[PDB]
């Protein structure tokens, strides 16, 4: 009935995300003409998405399907920590790609001398490391609820699935460490790039119009709209819940958490398959 | 006397076509047809030599194999070891445009020079383990296109001033000058006898010079575009020539005529390099469409494709003993096949 | 064995040197300097300093430029031009005060017509189809002295000068005389027309007014290279 | 003139070119084909050798 359709759409999501991420990984790894350091960041993001598709989403799927947790508490803790690490990894990779494009299209002369493989390797290391420590410290060191315990024991008085509980301080700490800073950086960088592109396009248009006798807004808009629509509502609800008295039905929460997965699905079709050179290389594979 | 000169020359040349055509009685394709096909010879890449930073323009095997030297646009004349894929020398050039490269027949000297107008000689072995320039041959007025070693004390150079000159490296002074070409020459292949060589210019022609008397003896025509590469037959009776019209030709020094020709309608690019194997039955050739076809020297049937490169193949050379082929490309990777 | 160790150590030394040379090689830009013999290429090169290629290495704003005088080569069929398919720009020095002066070959036409033919050949070359051209124009004061002091006018040698009006973009900041700016902006029109006939947004042309001895040429080259590389980067990400 | 002199020199070179001996293409083709099996026994490239003599093993 409803559950069968739910399984159909969800397994479609897992299969499509796995296929896309695997294709991107294989295309970047096998070819030798695509080895510039930016493609290494793209490949790392693709592997993050592939792991996120291979590990957590089946169990989230079954949980959301039957609203019950047929597993152990330690397994649930592992699941939660892995989910928190693998979302922050993707967000950090998006922010680093944005910074790379900023250096590319704002300081053209000193681009290949400041974006060497060492900097990209350090970027990947700091992208994979900090989320791991942060998530495992919050979950295993029982720090997400350490502030208050009476509310937590009221929270576990009912239901019985392992839902993530965030205090008034832990919630704001998570909000201002995984969403706010990368979002602000992406906003500023892409606004500056938009201004520069607009000025250059206007000059070119003027010159060619005189001698004769908007891709920037269509490109940056797609990326920013996808990222914002897929991430913002979830983090807004997550941060607002602790301040209120937790009166938000999970019927919103499951959709919000599935938007993040859907974003992870929509990454290689905005960062890899949208540019002409990647499609040319893939066709040359044939 | 101008009109008399023109009429006499044109009558003599009309006679010389008749003389060439009189010798012809059949074709080599008809003569060999009754020979079994070569087969489906297949080559698998063994090792890849990496370390260059730009597009290789030349390479040259040593005298006893196991060594090869390559020149790039970076300005490094790296000398590899062909068994351990290691490096023995990293001689840094002065000019950053070299289009020639020539390992000495004895293993002592290396020559390299391009748009600098100067041919330089490098001394590999000295009292200490350091390589330094020994001489700088000057006197040309155009870009160097080819240079080959005749012995330890003589070098032959082919430049862009439409002249070929023979040098003598003890004093840096010319000995003989070969003139008569209209366009620029970009191919200079010596002969095993070390007494004759040919040059292929851009005028779609080729000549046979003599090192002993210093004047032309044979004029070969038949192409419709510039000549990119040339190479003798192991026996020493014929040579192969490549052009920009996707055509390969096997001229003859005995009958003074164009013999059987290679062609294929699916290729529209230009030949870049041509060489023969030891026996003289396989004729490898390069192409601008990113592969290296291998022809049959007798029946003209493609016996394989040496694909695996990413950009244009610029130069290739078959080793002396015959157990190794190597192709350089603009991919900055040398690939030593088998 | 001991033989292997020496070879491995030598290979390690060579790789260590090649790493430094790779680090050095990525921070330099290569520029060609095609031009006419009588034009002031030598003066500009000597200023940047303070028998074929005479490569000169200068430096401005912590970046290194690598510039090449290639005037020693011969004429026609231009087969060396294939190699310079990775440079950033092609400086093109042309002397404007040569409308009357004729090259040594009396049969040959005016030097300006030869410069136009060379520019057409360079611009329409199939190999140089993705590189911009930084067009210069030297001998500015000589042209002014020629035009002001009567003598043979441009109409004698250039017939179309009569059907010409000064454009609306002319900015005579020095404000010397309006009879010179007319010819100065007329000279640009031929090269711009040669440049605008082809196109499709793959390579541009940056004209300039300068003298042989004056400064700011390095700054102009710097700005033009910045703009060229910025547009090249912008067009990869499907932004421009 | 000098151009006439160099044209005359080219004509003399052509007349030297014309006075050479020739041969039938059939004999040259036969010689080439005979050499094409005379040393074809070696053929380290045309006839593959077992993977024990080649110094280029994986
Ligand atoms: C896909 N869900 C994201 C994950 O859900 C648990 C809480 C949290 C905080 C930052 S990312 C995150």
């Amino acid at each position: 009935d409803v559950r069968a359709s739910l399984y159909s759409l969800m397994v479609l999501i897992i299969l499509t995300t796995l296929v896309g991420n695997l294709i991107v990984i294989v295309s970047i790894s096998h070819f030798k003409q695509l080895h510039t350091p930016t493609n290494w960041l793209i490949h790392s993001m693709a592997t993050v998405d592939f792991l996120l598709g291979c590990l957590v989403m089946p169990y989230s799927m079954v949980r959301s399907a039957e609203h019950c947790w047929y597993f152990g508490e330690v397994f649930c803790k592992i699941h939660t920590s892995t989910d928190i690490m693998l979302s922050s990894a993707s967000i950090f990779h998006l922010s680093f790609i944005s910074i790379d494009r900023y250096y590319a299209v704002c300081d053209p002369l000193r681009y290949k001398a400041k974006m060497n493989i060492l900097v990209i390797c350090v970027m990947i290391f700091i992208s994979w490391s900090v989320p791991a420590v942060f998530a495992f410290g919050m979950i295993f060191l029982e720090l997400n609820f350490k502030g208050a315990e009476e509310i937590y024991y009221k929270h576990v008085h009912c239901r019985g699935g392992c839902s993530v509980f965030f205090s008034k301080i832990s919630g704001v700490l998570t909000f201002m460490t995984s969403f706010y800073i990368p979002g602000s950086i992406m906003l500023c960088v892409y606004y500056r790039i938009y201004l520069i592109a607009k000025e250059q396009a206007r000059l070119i248009s003027d010159a060619n119009q005189k001698l004769q006798i908007r891709k920037a807004v269509k490109t940056l808009g797609i990326v920013m709209g996808v990222f914002l629509i897929c991430w913002c509502p979830f983090f807004i609800c997550t941060v607002m819940d602790p301040f209120l008295h937790y009166i938000i039905p999970p019927t919103l929460n499951d959709v919000l958490i599935w938007f993040g997965y859907l974003n992870s699905t929509f990454n290689p079709m905005v960062y890899a398959f949208f540019y002409p050179w990647f499609r040319k290389a893939l066709k040359m594979m044939l | 006397e101008l009109d008399q000169l023109r009429q006499e020359a044109e009558q003599l040349k009309n006679q010389i076509r008749d003389a060439r055509k009189a010798c012809a009685d059949a074709t080599l394709s008809q003569i060999t047809n009754n020979i079994d096909p070569v087969g489906r010879i297949q080559m698998r890449t063994r090792r890849t030599l990496r370390g260059h930073l730009a597009k290789i323009y030349a390479m040259h095997w040593g005298t006893d194999s196991r060594l090869l030297v390559s020149a790039s646009q970076d300005g490094k004349l790296i000398i590899w070891d062909s068994y351990t894929t290691n490096k023995v020398h990293a001689i840094p050039l002065r000019s950053s445009w070299v289009m020639t490269c020539a390992y000495a027949p004895s293993g002592n000297y290396v020559a390299c020079g391009g748009l600098d107008n100067i041919c330089s000689i490098y001394n590999l072995k000295t009292r200490e383990g350091n390589v330094r320039v020994s001489r700088e041959l000057a006197g040309h007025t155009g870009y160097l296109s080819c240079c080959r070693f005749l012995d330890d004390n003589q070098i032959v150079t082919s430049s862009g001033d439409t002249t070929c000159a023979l040098w003598d490296i003890e004093t840096g002074q010319q000995t003989t000058t070969f003139t008569g070409h209209t366009g620029d020459v970009m191919s200079l292949s010596l002969a095993p006898d070390t007494r004759l060589f040919v040059s292929g210019a851009c005028d779609a022609s080729a000549k046979l010079w003599d090192v002993r008397e210093g004047m032309c003896r044979q004029t070969f025509t038949g192409h419709e575009s510039d000549i990119n590469a040339i190479c003798f037959f192991p026996n020493g009776n014929a040579f192969a020539t490549g052009s920009d019209d996707a055509t390969c030709r096997l001229f003859d020094l005995r009958a003074d005529q164009e013999l059987m020709t290679y062609s294929h309608d699916n290729i529209i690019c230009g030949i870049t390099s041509v060489s023969f194997s030891k026996s003289g039955r396989l004729l490898l050739a390069g192409y601008d469409d990113f592969n290296c076809n291998v022809w049959d020297a007798l029946k003209a049937d493609r016996a394989g494709v040496l694909a695996g490169h990413d950009n244009r193949v610029s130069c290739l050379g078959v080793t002396d003993d015959g157990m190794a082929v190597a192709t350089g490309s603009w991919d900055s990777f040398l690939k030593i096949w088998n | 064995r001991n033989e292997e160790k020496a070879q491995r150590e030598a290979n390690k030394k060579i790789e260590k040197q090649l790493q430094k040379d790779k680090q050095v090689y990525r921070a330099t830009h290569r520029l060609l300097l095609l031009g006419a013999g009588e034009s002031g290429k030598n003066t500009i090169v000597k200023q940047m300093r303070i028998s074929g290629i005479f490569e000169t290495k200068f430096q401005v704003d912590k970046v290194n430029f690598h510039m090449f005088d290639v005037g020693a080569q011969r004429d026609e069929r231009r087969k060396w031009i294939q190699c310079f398919n990775d440079v950033t720009a092609i400086i093109f020095v042309v002397a404007s005060s040569s409308y009357n002066m004729v090259i040594r070959e009396d049969n040959q036409t005016n030097r300006l017509q030869a410069a136009l033919k060379l520019f057409d050949s360079i611009w329409n070359n199939k190999w140089l189809r993705d590189t911009s051209v930084i067009l210069f124009l030297n001998k500015q004061d000589l042209l002014a002295e020629k035009v002001l002091a009567g003598k043979s006018k441009i109409e004698d040698y250039f017939p179309e000068f009569a059907r010409y009006t000064t454009p609306e973009d002319a900015t005579p900041e020095p404000g010397e005389d309006p009879r010179v700016t007319r010819a100065k902006y007329f000279i640009r029109d031929e090269f711009l027309r040669i440049s605008t006939a082809s196109g499709d947004g793959r390579h541009y042309c940056y004209p300039h007014f300068t003298c042989s001895v004056d400064t700011e040429n390095i700054r102009r080259v710097f700005n033009d290279c910045r703009d060229i590389i910025q547009r090249m980067h912008l067009r990869q990400y499907e932004l421009l | 003139t000098a151009s006439i002199a160099q044209a005359r020199k080219l004509v003399e070179q052509l007349k030297m070119e014309a006075n050479i001996d020739r041969i039938k293409v059939s004999k040259a083709a036969a010689d080439l084909m005979a050499y094409c099996e005379a040393h074809a026994k070696e053929d380290p490239l045309l006839t593959p050798v077992p993977a024990s003599e080649n110094p280029f093993r994986e």
